[PDB]
């Protein structure tokens, strides 16, 4: 049956302070600006840090000391006025400052537009002029020549009065104001404003009419009074967070805020003695516009005038500086590498391991019998005396630790291992991870954390594990994989070769034919038939192949045996490749399941890293093959460049085409020496049984790393062979003269010096580039945060097809790449005619996307995040694949943030690129701005020359015609009538994302987004799923505007949410109403990401005093729906584990 | 503003 | 690690499988260890996750249980509670 | 050069 | 270095690094992102209250670990608390409500 409980906050209001409220917060009145005593050092009574109002200094302890026991609690001392409590309420209990005169609030007058400027119809000046006493403004007449809520000069204002007693007055300052919102109604305002919306006039009268309505309900609604924008009682700040305290050398340190307190006081007190005395009133004007400062500066410092300051050299610090974690059970060290380890494991120091994991091992120690109590166990465990490691192993068993390394830039950032512990002080890393941290052992230090409850440690054993996030959020592909060593090992192992040592031998199986490996007569793989038994087929369990034996390598028979267990024995043999070791991988996530796959990718590791070593891969300088050709390329180059030397100075051809010419030349010389190098190291020579001379890639070192793809480039490869090249001018201009030089000879100084722009330009450009990228992130996060996949399914076919996306060559990045993990919107059909594919509302599968491919080219279609209709986010199927772990995204999944950094981690690799993603995703109106995206379907030319509104030109549909004016200048594809592209966009330059939204429709523009910052990323290389553009483009066209209001009680032009429109739309077309007409509006992430409603997030994200005051005039109420709420709050948040909590809730407040 | 200003005037 | 793919199987939506895991923990933890089948070791988050491997734990199960368990406290009580509460009047 | 038309 | 529990700050209650105690790491918004991409709720609310600026939580935390106990209830975070009472200071009205 009711009645008030403990904690269990479901909702945060926010509104005006009454200042009887302010007054039932307070406990005692602050009247003293006194704070603490000179000799005693104990609180001054009545002043600022007095014991009486906030509390008792020490626990259960009365001032004068006559109660010191929690025998007494509750009690107040009769002689010192104490009660006598806990001294935590001193960060608690609150108290006053009962004002002399009203003062205005700040940020209710200086914030633009002022809320009580727009209530009273006073412009800026006018309230500046009378709050701060500048002139009078006369109030409530009711009759007489004199206009009513208007300003007027002394002598006028006399002149006036002798007209009339018990007419209109006024008191300037802030009495004349609080007079005019008390005297104030609202309700006849709003009358009187509705009656003046029916004015005929088009523009100016309804749009202003409209603001002040919308400002008048917001009052209305939210049930605060205006008078309490003036503040009668000021409120004070708790002492503890305002403290006066000693610090180590028995010096004071004190908070800004008691100075503001005091000054505040002081004039405050004086204003009072001054009234009392009776002060003339140029003085009483004075102290008052003082106090109306005094308060200014307390509640923001700098708002209004110059800023307090403590001295110059520093501002105090307000309460608005004030408004606008770290954590235990953490440590950090450097990181080395621990090829040892498995892929679920960690190296964790054994003094690291001791500190973090102290109190579990004291329970532990208690339970056994290794000590009496907890604290014997303390004074023990410091002593380090043995039996405690036993048992720190014994408390750290099967318990997961979580990783982390800065900067954080996608969710892999962080991730949980099973800690080993180790001697040293080094973590130990596993070098499958390197990556997804991007992290190496230059350096780099890592944090640990310990989850604490088993609800964290299940958390961090099934979602967080390394061992179970294998693929990338981002592209679908493994992220952890083999890199470097292990590549180059197994690349040695598995290598083509003449093999006339080892040739010719029958393997006998796979065991001994490792046996014979070990032992003599092969040597970096050999070209015998190995007779393993291979097999693995899949659609039956049974798998077995009769017979086996294939031509093959020591290496790759061995590779066999090291149980890949899951067919593609065609796959191995094929040599090694950091591109086909990942792929190989892959296929074994994919055909051989997860558990097993990890398996597999440690074997890789171990094997790789093994026969690494022994490889006996090194560089000497001998290493770096120069061509002879080189000498004649450039001896060629030399004589060309003469003749266009000799042909300029004859005068056939200009300076420009000149060096246009001697660029070109250089340009091809380049990639001549570039070639001639990597033709010398491809080839080599070496005898074949016969005696005849075979041609062998060769296993040279910079030609063996760059061809396995352990390390290298063939342009960096060419620099230490093939002459450099050309330079860069600091203009962007290219230099005439070339590096001759390769690394391998070295070259002149000039051509280093020359050089050191460029090398800075390229680290200042990446130093930049983290910062950039960074920000990036922190927008779409900003932006996607509250997406969420809210359930299976919504139940609409809707979807997109999406194309080949390759401009000309066609060649790459089309087909099962896009289609695959997606969802069938249509029952899709493979061929034509009898057609009957089978794949509707299905997931798109490996196996049936090959289906798809077998059957020749489809068109296709999908299920897509824009088409989901599902309410306040998306739903399983319109997802797809959770790219991370094979499988339809798990219901509760926060996929926004996922987004966001999938698109951001990035970001450093665009370089500067990242400006252009930047710029598509925020929907800039692109400067050169085209094309005639007329929809009317027709077309009637004409003129009117008027500078730009000449050209003008109009649209003829058979139903209706219009008229748009266009710009001086330009040209157009198609002229004159005919309506030749229904499409149109007769002018060139690429259209704005909201042109082609207004023209094109949602569809179009997801597309046009989606394949426009893709362009990018292939550009640069990276693999990036559409999903996540389209999460965030989804996030872009949230907002709609309506046309026609219908039966609803909406405006024509109000912008509303999607979901809102489609809610009440719903509502009104099963309640028999017309439903609204609306129209799609799209925004930028910024513009979108400052949208969202609930005030925690949005004054959690930028500016705080704006949120805070619109949102406390209106009276809002966050119902905690989001993420940042629930995290400010401290709550579970409504994502993942805590989903499912959040759901049960809502419902049960519905 | 500049309440120093107004009370000198 | 320990086969997580398959619990996972057991129970859809990774994240249920989690808090049953954490909730039987805290039973293993509050009152004997008791339940399925018992390798007895790697203590109670892997105690319970391989339990829920073998379908032993279940969703449903576990309620059935603590419905079960509910009437058990019922056990006692009774006539005993119904006295504390017919006394009073 | 290298990087940056650098290197 | 590494903290089990240690020093605190006087105004946030944070932890804070002492001359023997080391001190805590920051985890800050990217971190949170990666809790939340991960669904790790109970870890994040760890993170969010028991290790960082709650007494009254990190003290029962304490206190069941060497008992041997599940996560203990959160209490907002002290820091919370401040923001609350500072926007009280600041003459608008908050108001924690029931559902
Ligand atoms: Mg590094
Ligand atoms: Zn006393
Ligand atoms: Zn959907």
């Amino acid at each position: 049956k009711a009645q008030t409980k403990t904690e269990e906050f479901d909702a945060i209001k926010i509104a005006l302070a009454s200042p009887d409220m302010i007054r039932s917060w307070s406990f005692g009145e602050v009247k003293k600006p006194e704070t603490i005593n000179y000799r005693t050092f104990k609180p001054e009574r009545d002043g600022l840090f007095c014991a009486r109002i906030f509390g008792p200094v020490k626990d259960y302890e009365c001032l004068c000391g006559k109660y010191k026991r929690l025998k007494h609690r509750g009690v107040i001392c009769e002689k010192c006025g104490v009660e006598v409590t806990q001294t935590k309420v001193r960060r608690e209990r609150m108290g006053h400052i009962e004002l002399a005169s009203p003062t205005a609030h700040i940020w209710f007058l200086k914030s633009l537009p002022s809320r009580i400027g727009l209530l009273l119809d006073m412009p800026l000046r006018d309230i500046e002029r009378v709050l701060y006493f500048e002139s009078y403004v006369v109030i409530e007449g009711g009759m007489t020549n004199l206009e009513r809520q208007q300003i007027l000069t002394e002598e006028q204002y006399l002149d006036a009065l002798e007209e009339f007693g018990d007419e209109f007055d006024a008191k300037m300052g802030a009495e004349a104001i609080q007079a005019l919102l008390k005297s104030m109604d609202l309700e006849q305002e709003c009358e009187q404003l509705r009656e003046e919306l029916n004015e005929t006039n088009s523009e100016t009268k309804r749009k202003k009419l409209t603001k002040r309505i919308k400002l008048l309900e917001a009052f209305v609604q939210s049930g605060n009074k205006p008078e309490w924008m003036i503040l009668t009682v000021l409120p004070v700040l708790p002492p503890d967070l305002r403290p006066l305290v000693p610090l180590d050398g028995g010096r004071f340190a004190t908070s800004d805020l008691n100075d503001l307190y005091r000054r505040v006081i002081n004039r405050n007190n004086r204003l009072k003695r001054l009234l009392d005395l009776a002060a003339p009133d140029i003085i009483v004007r004075n102290e008052k516009r003082m106090l109306q400062e005094a308060v200014d500066a307390l509640l923001d410092n700098g708002r209004r005038g110059r800023a307090i300051t403590g001295s110059n050299k520093r501002p105090l610090k307000s309460l608005a500086d004030m408004i606008k974690k770290r954590v235990d059970y953490s440590g950090r060290s450097v990181i080395t590498v621990g090829p040892y380890l498995r892929l679920h494991q960690c190296g964790l120091p054994k003094k690291m391991a001791l500190e973090l994991f102290k109190p579990f091992i004291y329970g532990k120690l208690e339970l056994r019998g290794l000590a009496t109590t907890i604290k014997a166990a303390k004074k023990m465990v410091e002593r380090e005396e043995a039996v405690v490691w036993d048992i720190l192993d014994e408390v750290i068993r099967e318990h997961p630790v979580l990783l982390n390394r800065a900067p954080t830039l996608h969710r892999l950032g962080i991730q949980a291992f099973e800690p080993v512990l180790i001697e040293g002080k080094a973590i130990q890393l596993h070098p499958l991870v390197c990556a997804a941290y991007n992290a190496d052992f230059d350096g780099d230090q890592m944090a640990v954390h310990v989850p604490l409850t088993l609800e964290a440690q299940l958390e961090a054993r099934a979602l967080m594990m390394s061992t179970n996030n294998i693929l990338s959020p981002a592209n679908g592909e493994p992220i952890i994989v083999p890199s470097q060593d292990v590549v180059l090992g197994l690349y040695y192992m598995t290598r083509d070769c003449v093999n006339a040592k080892g040739e010719g031998m029958v393997l006998t199986g796979p065991k001994e034919a490792e046996r014979l490996y070990r032992s003599g007569l092969a040597s970096l793989h050999a070209r015998v038939k190995v007779r393993i038994t291979e097999y693995e087929k899949d659609a039956n369990g049974e798998l077995v192949a009769k017979t086996s034996l294939k031509d093959t390598t020591v290496g790759r028979a061995i590779l066999w045996m090291i149980v890949p267990k899951g067919l593609p024995y065609s796959i191995v043999n094929q040599a090694l490749g950091k591109k086909a070791i990942s792929k190989m991988l892959n296929t074994c996530y994919r055909i051989l399941g997860l558990k097993p796959t990890v398996i597999f990718a440690d074997q890789i590791m171990y094997t790789g890293f093994a026969y690494a070593a022994r490889s006996g891969a090194s560089v000497g300088i001998d290493d770096m093959v120069i061509p002879e050709k080189k000498h004649e390329i450039i001896s060629e180059a030399e004589a060309e460049v003469a003749e266009i030397q000799e042909q300029f100075q004859s005068g056939l051809v200009t300076a420009g085409e000149r060096y246009n010419k001697v660029i070109d030349i250089w340009a091809a010389a380049n990639d001549r020496v570039s070639k001639a190098m990597m033709d010398n190291l491809q080839t080599e020579t070496v005898i074949n049984r016969d005696g005849q001379e075979e041609k062998q890639v060769s296993f040279n070192s910079i030609y063996m790393m760059a061809d396995s793809g352990a390390r290298g480039s063939a342009a960096q490869i060419r620099q230490l062979a093939g002459m450099r090249g050309l330079m860069a001018k600091p203009d962007g201009s290219i230099i005439e003269t070339p590096i001759t030089a390769n690394f391998r000879e070295g070259l002149n100084v000039l051509q280093y010096f020359i050089s050191t722009h460029g090398a800075r330009k390229g680290l200042a450009d990446t130093a930049l580039k983290t910062a950039n990228s960074g920000y990036l992130t922190r927008r779409l996060v900003d932006v996607a945060q509250d997406l969420v996949v809210t359930e299976d399914d919504c139940g609409t076919h809707e979807g997109i097809m999406m194309t080949p996306v390759i401009e000309g060559g066609d060649v790459k990045e089309p087909l099962r790449d896009r289609v695959l993990g997606r969802v069938t919107a249509e029952d899709v059909l493979k061929p034509g005619t009898a057609d009957i594919l089978v794949p509707r509302n299905t997931l798109l599968h490996e196996q049936w996307c090959d289906l798809l491919e077998e059957n020749s080219v489809d068109a296709v279609k999908v299920r897509s995040v824009v088409s989901c209709d599902t309410d306040f986010g998306v739903c399983a199927h319109c997802y797809g694949r959770d790219l991370a772990r094979g499988h339809i995204i798990n219901k509760g999944e926060a996929i926004g943030v996922i987004a966001a950094q999938s698109i951001g981690e990035p970001g450093t690799q665009l370089t500067m690129g990242l400006p252009r993603v930047a710029d598509l995703f925020e929907a800039r109106r692109p400067k050169e701005p085209a094309i005639l995206a007329e929809i009317s379907g027709i077309v009637s030319f004409g003129k009117e020359t008027k500078g730009k509104r000449r050209l003008v030109i109009t649209p003829v549909d058979g139903s209706d015609p219009y008229e748009e004016m266009i710009p001086k200048w330009r040209q157009l594809n198609v002229f004159e009538g005919e309506r030749v592209e229904r499409g149109d966009v007769i002018s060139d330059g690429p259209e704005a994302p909201h042109d082609i939204l207004r023209l094109r429709g949602v569809h179009a523009v997801t597309r046009y987004i989606v394949n426009e910052v893709q362009d990018v990323y292939r550009l640069q290389g990276v693999k990036i799923n559409d999903k996540h553009i389209e999460v965030i483009v989804r996030q872009m066209l949230r907002k709609a505007t309506i046309v026609n209001a219908g039966s609803s009680d909406f405006l024509e032009g109000e912008q509303v949410e999607y979901s809102r429109v489609k809610i009440a739309n719903r509502e009104l077309e099963a309640n028999g109403k017309v439903g609204a007409t609306y129209s799609r509006d799209l925004l930028g992430i910024t513009k979108a990401s400052l949208a969202t409603e609930s005030f925690i997030s949005a004054a959690s994200f930028q500016e705080t005093t704006r949120v805070l005051t619109e949102a406390a005039v209106a009276g809002k109420r966050d119902e905690l729906r989001g993420l940042k709420e629930n995290v400010i709050v401290g709550r579970l948040i409504p994502a993942g584990t805590g989903y499912a909590y959040h759901q049960d809730r809502m419902r049960r407040r519905a | 503003t500049d309440p120093v200003r107004m009370y000198m005037r | 690690r320990v086969t997580v793919q398959d619990a996972v199987e057991k129970i859809g939506n990774r994240f249920d499988l989690v808090l049953v895991a954490a909730r039987r923990a805290r039973q293993m933890q509050v009152g004997g260890k008791d339940p399925l089948v018992p390798e007895e070791n790697d203590k109670t988050t892997v105690i319970a996750l391989r339990e829920i491997e073998e379908g032993l734990i279940n969703n449903q199960i576990l309620d059935v249980r603590e419905r079960q368990e509910q009437q058990e406290q019922e056990a006692a009580e009774l006539q005993a509670v119904t006295a504390i509460a017919e006394g009073r009047r | 050069t290298x990087x940056f038309x650098s290197g | 270095h590494a903290r089990s529990t240690g020093s605190y700050s006087l105004v946030t209650q944070q932890p804070l690094g002492g001359k023997a105690q080391f001190g805590g790491q920051r985890f800050g918004e990217m971190e949170v992102w990666a809790l939340e991409a991960y669904g790790a709720a109970y870890t994040l609310q760890e993170m969010l209250t028991v290790k960082s600026d709650d007494v009254n939580g990190r003290t029962k935390m304490y206190k069941n670990i060497v008992d041997g106990n599940h996560q203990m209830e959160p209490g907002m975070p002290e820091s919370f608390n401040v923001l609350l009472k500072e926007i009280r200071s600041l003459g608008i009205n908050i108001e924690l409500e029931d559902e």
